[PDB]
């Protein structure tokens, strides 16, 4: 409930997208995919998670539309 | 651990350099960034060193602010110029370090208050 | 309501993602962004659009997590 | 318009070539693809010529099926080999054509029945 999956960005833009999502809470940790266009972000709180989720379908950096959903990856 | 300094009171038009020092080595950081929050306002990224050493700046501070680092001193800087009352808020530094492959630990300072009249 | 926005894919994969979305209905028309990581798809029915919307957050081609939302580009 | 043919009854083990001919020129196609739907099952893309001329195949037909085209005849083909009862369904051809920049029109055939 503190964890979200952010997706839909190219590898070159990953660190630009993490700084955008760092705005919404003091991120504890993030896990990047080997090949995938996604990352798992752990926030401090549900409320922070909820603010990242509200960004689902929004455009970052003029040209990157971004998906955000509740993290379901159990290992992480 | 990250501890920021160099904040305080400056007059509209003035310059100011914030500092953040790490207790452990931050020379392999994935990213470094400064954020600011003014009272009753959403936190926003001000300046970031992206992976590979490219930079991102908030539109409002482009050409006025520079993010830099000293590897030897384990410090990150935010050079501010032509300060405006709208630059008023708590600034905090953000350093991200890969532990194991694909896993990243995040470090935040306590913040430092900047007040422009 | 027949229109959806599919997003989160690189330019190189656009045509792969279209064939995947063509499965869910006889697409009438699609409009691709210049820069963006998105396209707008017009299906024949709400029901087809709904099948596309249910794929929001799903992974295609092993490594592309895909966003799908109701189209809000009036213009289109 | 697109009109498919070549369907019908083959026996398990056999080969079959589906055809789809366009009434207008389809030589500038962005994509060309064949889909199948078996009764009480979701439609699935079986073979696609992606933009630039790369191909995608359903995992179940990899190495058995080929999508090709004749520009001169305005036709798309699906070559099927080593046909299995699971290949049974209505096959349809799909052609996408760019009108104005970034705007693409889609063309669908009526479908052709294949029964193994």
């Amino acid at each position: 409930d503190s964890w979200v999956t952010v997706f839909g960005f190219p590898q070159a833009s990953a660190s630009y997208i993490l700084l955008q999502f760092a705005q919404y809470g003091n991120i504890l940790k993030h896990v990047m995919s080997n090949t995938g266009n996604w990352m798992h972000i752990r926030y401090q709180s549900k409320l922070q998670a909820r603010k990242a989720l509200s960004k689902d379908g929004r455009i970052f950096g003029e040209s990157i539309m971004i998906g955000v959903k509740p993290c379901i990856d159990k290992s992480v | 651990q990250l501890v920021e300094s160099g904040g305080g009171l400056v007059q509209a038009g003035g310059s100011l350099r914030l500092s953040c020092v790490g207790t452990g080595n931050i020379s392999s950081a994935y990213t470094m960034a400064w954020y600011r929050q003014a009272a009753g306002k959403e936190r926003e990224v001000v300046a970031g060193i992206l992976n590979g050493g490219s930079t991102h700046y908030a539109d409002s501070v482009k050409g006025r602010f520079t993010i830099s680092r000293d590897n030897a001193k384990n410090t990150v800087y935010l050079q501010m110029n032509s300060l405006q009352p709208e630059d008023t808020g708590v600034y905090c530094c953000h350093v991200v370090i890969e532990s194991t492959r694909f896993v990243y630990d995040h470090y935040w300072g306590q913040g430092t208050r900047v007040t422009v009249s």
